[PDB]
């Protein structure tokens, strides 16, 4: 009974954030270790002809980034945790996350590292030039 | 292929939305195509559903620099022997709103303490994780007839993981600096430490020199078993699985080989009695 979510290249990883105090520390240092970023994550098919925000409610890839299911890019549903907002709102859940193509291969750990600048909506040292 | 670990246990036929899916396996099959997904302006993303996550599947086999490992050797369980605790869950299945997973019921430790809990599972909703109740049964079987009244008799998880710590406090905090829990087919237990362990890099105590053993939420800090009042959660404890020593057969039989004095199985304690006996009787004789 159920339907599988997940493939075995990540039980590891996901594994050890879920019992984690700090998953954001414990990614980051499972990655520091030479582990395998997390995969299975949801990569959009689009037309690489959008805006190149970094959280919109459509896929807004530009010709140097790739967009993603903003779920499948968060550490803390990737791994069915609490969130660190304190109301337990998650910023990516139901939207799309552009991601450079250049950091594509670990969409998980790009948002864990990266913050969007509030003024013109792109990431920081990624498109922002404020 | 794919692994049963977070498995989603829902009823619902559809899939999730590209923007709410966890996983590309987990994207409703309408949005797929040449491997990828497509968003399609006019299907909306699900602002109401609860999907039940399974937690059967964990694996604790990472090598990461600063962080101690979890299951530990034969020779080393055997060198902190006075830190074994027998540990066992006898698990209810869910039902209604979901079904494919089990969860924690019964919680049975070689020191005869059994501790009840409400059947609680992980629950995906359109914002996060919701940690509550679910519809649950006990199994069918008339080994299992103790477990019906305990459906209605169990003890919220932030109350009964309190009184884990405190039951290891008490018991660990003169015998030894850390804890083995000595389990038999570690797959539901590890499942049920997910309810009440915290792992991360060594620590010590906020009180003293000692490594920590307890993790408070409420304080963010960290305890021995001597300083652990009222702190909720096992920080890095350690396991092994006595049924990856080569055994055939069940717990009891096997147990039954070198002691006649313990008995009454399926109850989670005299299961964690049974596993921490086998152990010794392996390893010392
Ligand atoms: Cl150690
Ligand atoms: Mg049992
Ligand atoms: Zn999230
Ligand atoms: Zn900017
Ligand atoms: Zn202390
Ligand atoms: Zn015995």
């Amino acid at each position: 009974a159920g339907n599988a979510t997940e493939v075995p290249a990540n039980s590891t990883v996901l594994s050890f954030c879920a019992f984690a105090v700090d998953a954001a520390k414990a990614y980051k240092d499972y990655l520091a270790s030479g582990g395998q970023p997390i995969t299975n994550c949801v990569k959009m098919l689009c037309t690489h002809t959008g805006t190149g925000q970094a959280i919109t409610v459509t896929p807004e890839a530009n010709m140097d980034q790739e967009s993603f299911g903003g779920a499948s890019c968060c550490l803390y549903c990737r791994c069915h945790i609490d969130h660190p907002n304190p109301k337990g709102f998650c910023d990516l859940k139901g939207k799309y996350v552009q991601i450079p193509t250049t950091c594509a291969n670990d969409p998980v750990g790009f948002t864990l590292k990266n913050t969007v600048c509030t003024v013109c909506g792109m990431w920081k040292g990624y498109g922002c030039s404020c | 292929n794919v692994t049963g670990l977070f498995k989603d246990c829902s009823k619902v036929i559809t899939g999730l939305h590209p923007t709410q899916a966890p996983t590309h396996l987990s994207v409703d099959t309408k949005f797929k195509t040449e491997g990828l997904c497509v968003d399609i302006p006019g299907i909306p993303k699900d602002m109401t559903y609860r999907r039940l996550i399974s937690m059967m599947g964990f694996k604790m086999n990472y090598q990461v620099n600063g962080y101690p490992n979890m299951f530990i050797t034969r020779e080393e369980a055997i060198r902190h022997v006075r830190a074994w605790i027998g540990f066992d869950v006898e698990g209810c299945h869910a039902t209604r709103e979901a079904v494919g997973t089990n969860l924690p019921l019964q919680l049975g430790f070689s020191t005869g303490v059994n501790l009840v809990a409400v059947p609680t599972g992980y629950v995906d909703t359109p914002n996060n994780t919701d940690f509550s109740r679910v519809s649950a049964k006990p199994p069918p079987g008339d080994q299992f007839k103790h477990l019906i009244p305990l459906m209605y008799k169990g003890l919220p998880w932030n109350v009964v993981r309190i009184k884990i710590v405190q039951m290891l406090s008490d018991t660990l905090k003169n015998l030894s600096d850390r804890v083995v829990f000595v389990l038999w087919a570690h797959g539901f237990q590890l499942t049920s430490m997910k309810y009440f362990v915290k792992i991360g890099p060594e620590r010590t105590c906020c009180l003293c020199d000692r490594r920590a053993t307890c993790f408070s939420t409420a304080s963010d800090t960290y305890a021995c078993w001597h300083h652990s009042i009222g702190f909720d959660y096992v920080y890095n404890p350690f396991m092994i699985d006595v049924q990856q020593w080569g055994f055939t057969g069940n717990l009891q039989s096997n147990h039954d080989l070198y002691c006649q004095v313990h008995g009454n199985a399926h109850v989670a304690s005299c299961d964690a009695i049974m596993t921490r006996c086998l152990a010794v009787h392996e390893c010392f004789v």
